[PDB]
RNA sequence: CUUUAAUGUUUGAUGUUCUAACGUUGACCCGUAAUCCGGGUUGCGGACAGUGUCUGGUGGGUAGUUUGACUGGGGCGGUCUCCUCCUAAAGAGUAACGGAGGAGCACGAAGGUUGGCUAAUCCUGGUCGGACAUCAGGAGGUUAGUGCAAUGGCAUAAGCCAGCUUGACUGCGAGCGUGACGGCGCGAGCAGGUGCGAAAGCAGGUCAUAGUGAUCCGGUGGUUCUGAAUGGAAGGGCCAUC
RNA sequence: AAUUCCUUGUCGGGUAAGUUCCGACCUGCACGAAUGGCGUAAUGAUGGCCAGGCUGUCUCCACCCGAGACUCAGUGAAAUUGAACUCGCUGUGAAGAUGCAGUGUACCCGCGGCAAGACGGAAAGACCCCGUGAACCUUUACUAUAGCUUGACACUGAACAU
RNA sequence: GUUUAUUAAAAACACAGCACUGUGCAAACACGAAAGUGGACGUAUACGGUGUGACGCCUGCCCGGUGCCGGAAGGUUAAUU
RNA sequence: AGGACCGAACCGACUAAUGUUGAAAAAUUAGCGGAUGACUUGUGGCUGGGGGUGAAAGGCCAAUCAAACCGGGAGAUAGCU
RNA sequence: UUUUGUAUAAUGGGUCAGCGACUUAUAUUCUGUAGCAAGGUUAACCGAAUAGGGGAGCCGAAGGGAAACCGAGUCUUAACU
């Protein structure tokens, strides 16, 4: 990153923004995924079990990426508009 | 050089706040000039406070 | 050893879905009366580096 | 020994010639003054900047009692 | 509410005196065949001196280092960013310690709009009044004027005078110019809300081109952001600004 | 003038002739009173100048006596070296040529001598500039710091008086 | 008399003498994180430091600047509280 | 009597020549200064490297001195050849 | 070898023989090639086991925003043609 002297790029450019705590203990889910639980529930927990989402993550949301052509029920999750109706479609409930 | 620095400050108590300069010695009158405040989104009095 | 990443350049870039990169403008922190509302509002969005200096990004973002 | 100043040159001049097809915004002439003046859909910028008002094709034409020239956007 | 007085009394300041800490490189006794050291007796000093911690001064005594570049060698002198003309070879750009000059501002009107207006200079006549003040006529035609350099502009004036006013608005921006980049510049039209005009319209500072300083680290005001068990808060972000 | 730039100042003496020397003058570029001023007998492998004596120092060298140099016998180094069949001149050319061009001269090989050239040998120029090199030295450069010094609290107590 | 052992022997250093200044003895000062030791088994006719340099005749004027010495009325000023 | 005088040993080193791949990493030859004193010399001892010692030349501290030598940090660093 | 340019009288080499300079580790990106493919691959370790086990993890299939958050969209603004 040095230029010979002239003030490099990274340093007459400014700084901007603050890193989230919350960002990292966050996760999506695709609808492609929700068939791969065990037992027809997507919880926080059963995801963990199937190896989805890592055993830190303490929030979770189901977006609108592959399909869901299975009956679900999906507990605590929240849910896009787009996925929410994917879900329905195939017969599945979402609860909360 | 000699122009100082100023803020005009809304009427409507908003906070919003245009900067201008002024020269102090030839008119030293509390300057008032009217401006749009776009938190409130009308034209208001603006009146003349220190930076 | 792991490469270490230039800890400065990591405040002033963040990485796009096509892998360029994002940065804040120049000239928006102090002495501001003197400039032109318009000149100041179009610093105010973030911009995307250049092709010349992206090879000069890349070299300190190794995992960006 | 009191000498040895000079400024940047600022790249003024015609940027499009005549015949040549423009869009809408571009910039035709940048001058000090009006060297030319803004004829049929053509603006003038704060420095006398002339710029196509429309699509089209720039022409050049001297007229008036002055003989001033002039630049215009034929919509062709 | 006592202007204020005494007595007790928690405490400081100042000195006097005292001995018991502490000093003794005074004398004598023992350990002891010993001018060390220790113990003992006595004298002299005595809360002083002195030492630890914290602190202001002083400190080339000692230490670590800095002390620019361009340059018809270096040094001395000059220069270092920005604007204008020429060199520059009729698009742009183009060097030299080449030739000449400026800037580091100023303006709440010297900005916006509407209405109106036209210069220099000479001549002729005219109280003080003169080569030159103000008045009248003629010739003249921008040779004037432009807040400040030079160049390009300017009469539909961008020059001069008046009434009303704050568009020296906030959000944005098709497209284009200029740069290796950071950046800088021009901009029609959309949305909101204004001013002037009967209206058509015009206005996002000033005839244009100089009047300027990245990032960091801090300050001030605002804020449907974040807030390390939770509610707050501190700090951080974002927007405005120093 | 151990100091005077101009300067070989000017005047006097010494010499046939004296930018030095000795005595004066004062116009001290830019002397001066213990970072002492002006004198001073004696002393000095101390600086400057003049005489007598003496001389191969010189005019201008000559001869001689010894040790090398030279020849024979024995022993036996060195620096340096891209390779050499290793001449002159006038031109040319990274601009001063044994090696290029033109030309002139020159049978092959030793030995004693001489130093004009091989930009001869020796030491990665000490001058000069450069490197965001080094060291040591200076200071009212910057930052510190031992030392010296000030106050507060501690070791550290008692009584009285104001 | 002394000096650059190995390109400088001198007009340089030293010197007897002169002056200023410090120092009351557990002296000043110096070597030592300290204990100690030198000064000195000395005591102001002594000891350290500085400059000058036998002897003769002498050593003028300036205390604004910088150092040092004395002062302590006022201004400014640390830890602490 | 004397840091008195002339002059050997003894201690020095002013001039010149030679030598400079030396006889010699400082000498030889001819002269030269001191030579009862601040003299010279033998044996042993003490002072240690930002330290010593210095009649002071940045002199000397084992042919090395504007910061000795030997081992370590160490393959310091070298935008230079 | 170095240079604008060397027969150069610029640098280096007396000659021969032997030795003498782009490596190693770990990360990261791109190219070739192999395997598997919306998935791919395990680390320590267990195991006599180059087998087998071990999916802790890493990378990818979703982005936008400083962030809460929303999500094939999102940010910007009171709102976008
Ligand atoms: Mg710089
Ligand atoms: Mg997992
Ligand atoms: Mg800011
Ligand atoms: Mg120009
Ligand atoms: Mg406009
Ligand atoms: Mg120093
Ligand atoms: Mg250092
Ligand atoms: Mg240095
Ligand atoms: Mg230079
Ligand atoms: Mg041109
Ligand atoms: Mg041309
Ligand atoms: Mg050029
Ligand atoms: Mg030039
Ligand atoms: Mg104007
Ligand atoms: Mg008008
Ligand atoms: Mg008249
Ligand atoms: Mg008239
Ligand atoms: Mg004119
Ligand atoms: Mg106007
Ligand atoms: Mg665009
Ligand atoms: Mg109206
Ligand atoms: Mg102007
Ligand atoms: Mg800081
Ligand atoms: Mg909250
Ligand atoms: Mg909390
Ligand atoms: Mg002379
Ligand atoms: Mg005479
Ligand atoms: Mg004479
Ligand atoms: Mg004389
Ligand atoms: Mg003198
Ligand atoms: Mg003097
Ligand atoms: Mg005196
Ligand atoms: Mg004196
Ligand atoms: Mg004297
Ligand atoms: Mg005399
Ligand atoms: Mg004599
Ligand atoms: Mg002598
Ligand atoms: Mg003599
Ligand atoms: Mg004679
Ligand atoms: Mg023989
Ligand atoms: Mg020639
Ligand atoms: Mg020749
Ligand atoms: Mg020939
Ligand atoms: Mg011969
Ligand atoms: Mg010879
Ligand atoms: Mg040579
Ligand atoms: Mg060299
Ligand atoms: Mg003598
Ligand atoms: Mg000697
Ligand atoms: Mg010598
Ligand atoms: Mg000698
Ligand atoms: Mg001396
Ligand atoms: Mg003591
Ligand atoms: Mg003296
Ligand atoms: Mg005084
Ligand atoms: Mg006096
Ligand atoms: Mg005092
Ligand atoms: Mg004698
Ligand atoms: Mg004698
Ligand atoms: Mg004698
Ligand atoms: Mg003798
Ligand atoms: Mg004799
Ligand atoms: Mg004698
Ligand atoms: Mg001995
Ligand atoms: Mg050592
Ligand atoms: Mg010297
Ligand atoms: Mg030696
Ligand atoms: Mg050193
Ligand atoms: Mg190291
Ligand atoms: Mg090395
Ligand atoms: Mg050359
Ligand atoms: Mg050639
Ligand atoms: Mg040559
Ligand atoms: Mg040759
Ligand atoms: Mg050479
Ligand atoms: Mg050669
Ligand atoms: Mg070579
Ligand atoms: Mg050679
Ligand atoms: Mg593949």
């Amino acid at each position: 990153g040095f230029e010979g002297g002239q003030m490099p790029l990274y340093r007459r450019l400014p700084k901007f923004g603050f890193t989230s705590r919350k960002a990292a203990i966050t996760a999506e889910v695709r609808l492609s995924d929700l068939a791969k639980v065990e037992g027809g529930v997507v919880d926080l927990n059963t995801l963990k079990a199937a190896n989805i989402i890592g055993i830190q993550i303490e929030f979770a949301k189901v977006i609108l990426a592959g399909e869901v052509t299975t009956p679900v029920t999906v507990r605590g999750l929240r849910v896009t508009k787009g996925a929410r109706a994917a879900i329905e479609a195939a017969g599945g409930k979402i609860e909360e | 050089g000699i122009r100082e620095k100023i803020k005009l400050v809304s009427s409507a108590g908003t906070g919003h706040f245009y900067t201008t300069t002024k020269n102090k010695r030839t008119k030293p009158e509390k300057l008032e000039l009217k401006k749009f405040d776009p938190v409130v989104r009308q034209h208001v009095i603006y009146k003349e406070a220190k930076i | 050893p792991k490469i270490k990443t230039v800890r400065g350049a990591a405040k002033r870039f963040k990485k796009t879905g096509k892998g360029g990169f994002k940065h804040k403008h120049a000239n928006l922190r102090h002495i501001l009366t003197k400039k032109a509302t318009k000149r100041k509002r179009h610093l105010r969005p973030k911009a995307m580096v250049s092709k010349g200096d992206l090879g000069l990004v890349i070299a300190c973002l190794p995992y960006a | 020994t009191r000498n040895g100043r000079d400024s940047e040159a600022k790249r003024l001049g015609v940027k499009r010639f005549g015949g040549e097809s423009v869009l809408a915004g571009s910039i035709i002439v940048r001058q000090r003054g009006t060297k030319f003046h803004a004829g049929a859909n053509v603006g003038c910028g704060r420095d006398h900047t002339l710029f196509a008002k429309a699509d089209g094709k720039v022409k050049f034409e001297v007229k008036g009692p002055k003989n001033r020239k002039f630049i215009s956007i034929e919509a062709e």
